């Protein structure tokens, strides 16, 4: 789950 | 290094390549476009195309990630079945599942680390890390 919210953080940043 | 990455990935016939601590440069060579890629990312910063660009801020410290682990250990890290790997050493796990990449390779070179990847099964063939250097 630490993996998936890495991507949400940047996807939200863009 | 933009030309030296384009000449590399196109010849080996893998889909993308990244030089790296933050980005250095990259080259897409899968199925104008690399350029299209930097322009948009810098524009948005306040399938595989996704992968490539989302890396842009996937920056690791010494030992963290695949680049950091190759730099501080001083050895290539060949990685198979990328679409089911675990996040302990391969930090962009769920990001590779997205585009059905099977192999990802990262190794120290030129005082940094070079990364290469494709969406096919390639048994660990370390003469292609000799190809990136010779061809460069």
């Amino acid at each position: 789950t630490e993996q998936e919210e890495d991507l949400i953080i940047r996807l939200h940043k863009l | 290094l933009k030309k030296q990455l384009a000449v590399s990935v196109r010849n080996i016939q893998w889909s993308y390549g990244i030089f790296w601590l933050e980005w250095g440069d990259g080259y897409y060579n899968g199925d104008e476009r690399s350029e299209q890629l930097r322009e948009l990312y810098e524009s948005l910063s306040l399938d595989t195309e996704w992968y490539y660009l989302v890396c842009m801020s996937f920056v690791f410290n010494i030992g963290e990630g695949i680049p950091g682990g190759a730099l501080s250990n001083g050895e290539p890290i060949w990685l198979c079945n990328a679409e089911t790997a675990d996040s302990k050493v391969f930090t962009r796990s769920l990001l590779a599942k997205s585009a059905s990449l099977q192999t990802v390779v990262c190794f120290p070179f030129l005082g940094g680390v070079l990364e290469i990847g494709t969406t096919e099964h390639i048994k660990e063939d370390m003469n292609v890390i000799q190809s990136v250097k010779t061809l460069f």
